[PDB]
C-alpha cells in the first residue's frame, strides 16, 4: 500500500499527478512535490529527489499536517491558493476534483476554482472529436486563427513532445503559444521528446552499416565488431555503402582506397 | 480515451486517404490490425525511380498522433536518405512531427524526398557523395536498382 506523503493517496495516473517518485524511503508524486506551496528546492537534481532534499520534504509534510483540505475536509493539504484574497488549502488530486489550476512556471503558483486564471472565450484537431462543452476543459491559442483544443489533448501533446518541440500545431509558434499554455496550467517538461526517449529509438536508423559480409570472416569478435587501424578496421562499398567488411577478409591493402563490393561489380 | 482516440483518428485518416489519395500513393491497414499499415509508392515520373513499385510498412504508435508513425521501405532503393534497412531520414518523422500532421502528409513528404533528396544530411554518405559529384552516375545506378528491385 504505497502512498504519497503530500496528498496521501495511491500513485494513480502519471499523466495527472506526475511520476510517482520513491527513493530514500520516501514516496511522493512529482506534481505534488513541485507544486506544494512551501517546499524549498535546495539541491542538484542528482541530489535527493530532483533537487528536493528529504529533510525538507519531511518538514513540508509536517507543516501540511496542520492544514485542512477544503475539498475532502481531511488534514494534509500541501497546496494553498495563491490569490491574495483567499486562504483555501487543498490536496492536489482534490483540487483537480474541484477544478483547481496549477501553474508550472516561476513560483509554481496554484489557484482554487474561484480565483484561477481564465481566457476570454467544433472538433479538437488533435483527437478529432467534438470540443467539450465545459469551456474549462477546452483552451484557445493566442498565436493564430484563435484555435481551440481539448485541454487533455494539449496536455498529452506537451508531455510527449515536451518543451523543445512543443509548438502551435498550425503556425509552429514557439514563443507566445507555450507562454499562454503555461499560464493556464499546462505542464511542459524540460526533457527530450517522447519519440526520442523510446528504448532503442532511432537505433537501426542511421546505425551506419557495420558488418563484415565476406565468405569467411577472419576475426574472433566477428562480423559484428571492428577497430580503427590495421587489417581489422571496417571498409564499406564505394557506391551502396551497405555491404562491408574487415579489410583482410577481402585481403586488400591501403594502396587502392576504392572498395566496391561483389554486388556493385 | 488514449488508444480509442488513436483508433478514431487513424480511421479518420484512412477514410481521408481513400477519398483524396496523394499522388502515386495508396496505403491501408493490414488485415484487422489498424495500427499496422502497408503502402505503395509508384516511382515518380521524370525521376530515376519511374516505373518502379516501392513498398512501405507503417506502424502507428499507441500514442498517435502524439508520436510520429514509424515508416520504412521494404523495397531496396538507391537513395542518399534511405539505408539498406529501409529506414528513412525524414524530418517530419522525427523532429518536425506535429499531431496536426497526417499519414497522407507523411506520404507526400516521402514522395518529394524521392524527387528531391537531401545529400547534406545523408543517411548513406557514399550515395550522397555520388549524388553531389556525379549526378548522371547516380541516376544510372538508381535506374538499375529500380529495374532490379522494384520491377
Ligand atoms: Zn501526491
Ligand atoms: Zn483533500
Ligand atoms: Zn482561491
Ligand atoms: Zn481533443
Ligand atoms: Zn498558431
Ligand atoms: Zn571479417
Ligand atoms: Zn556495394
Amino acid at each position: 500500500s504505497p502512498v504519497c506523503l503530500l496528498c496521501l493517496q495511491e500513485p494513480g495516473d502519471p499523466e495527472k499527478l506526475g511520476e510517482f517518485l520513491q527513493k530514500d524511503n520516501l514516496c511522493v508524486h512529482y506534481f505534488c512535490l513541485i507544486l506544494s506551496s512551501r517546499l524549498p528546492q535546495k539541491g542538484q537534481p542528482n541530489r535527493g529527489l530532483h533537487g528536493f532534499m528529504p529533510e525538507d520534504i519531511k518538514r513540508e509534510a509536517v507543516r501540511a499536517s496542520k492544514k485542512i483540505c477544503f475539498v475532502c475536509k481531511k488534514k494534509g493539504a500541501a497546496i494553498r491558493c495563491q490569490n491574495d484574497q483567499c486562504v483555501q488549502n487543498f490536496h492536489l488530486p482534490c483540487g483537480q476534483e474541484r477544478g483547481c489550476l496549477s501553474q508550472f512556471f516561476g513560483e509554481y503558483k496554484s489557484y482554487c476554482r474561484k480565483h484561477r486564471p481564465t481566457q476570454n472565450i467544433e472538433s479538437c484537431v488533435l483527437c478529432c472529436e467534438n470540443l467539450s462543452r465545459t469551456s474549462v476543459e477546452n483552451i484557445q491559442s493566442p498565436c493564430c486563427s484563435q484555435a481551440i483544443y481539448h485541454r487533455k489533448c494539449i496536455q498529452k501533446y506537451a508531455h510527449t513532445s515536451a518543451k523543445h518541440f512543443f509548438k502551435c500545431p498550425q503556425c509552429n509558434n514557439r514563443e507566445e503559444f507555450p507562454q499562454e499554455m503555461l499560464r493556464m496550467g499546462i505542464h511542459i517538461p524540460d526533457r527530450d521528446a517522447a519519440w526520442e526517449l523510446e528504448p532503442g529509438a532511432f537505433s537501426e536508423l542511421y546505425q551506419r552499416y557495420r558488418h563484415c559480409d565476406a565468405p569467411i570472416c577472419l576475426y574472433e569478435q566477428g562480423r559484428d565488431s571492428f577497430e580503427d587501424e590495421g587489417r581489422w578496421r571496417l571498409i564499406l562499398c564505394a557506391t551502396c555503402g551497405s555491404h562491408g567488411t574487415h579489410r583482410d577478409c577481402s585481403s586488400l591493402r591501403p594502396n587502392s582506397k576504392k572498395w566496391e563490393c561483389n554486388e556493385c561489380l | 480515451g488514449g488508444i480509442l482516440m488513436a483508433l478514431k483518428r487513424i480511421h479518420k485518416e484512412l477514410n481521408d486517404l481513400a477519398r483524396d489519395p496523394p499522388a502515386q500513393c495508396r496505403a491501408g491497414p493490414v488485415g484487422d490490425d489498424m495500427f499496422h499499415w502497408q503502402a505503395t509508392i509508384m516511382g515518380p515520373n521524370d525521376s530515376p525511380y519511374q516505373g518502379g513499385v516501392f513498398f512501405l510498412t507503417i506502424h502507428f504508435p499507441t500514442d498517435y498522433p502524439f508520436k510520429p508513425p514509424k515508416v520504412a521501405f521494404t523495397t531496396r532503393i538507391y537513395h542518399p536518405n534511405i539505408n539498406s534497412n529501409g529506414s528513412i531520414k525524414l524530418d517530419i518523422l522525427r523532429s518536425q512531427w506535429s499531431p496536426a500532421l497526417t499519414i497522407s502528409k507523411v506520404l507526400l513528404s516521402i514522395c518529394s524526398l524521392l524527387c528531391d533528396p537531401n545529400p547534406d544530411d545523408p543517411l548513406v554518405p557514399e550515395i550522397a557523395r555520388i549524388y553531389k559529384t556525379d549526378r548522371e552516375k547516380y541516376n544510372r545506378i538508381a535506374r538499375e536498382w529500380t529495374q532490379k528491385y522494384a520491377m
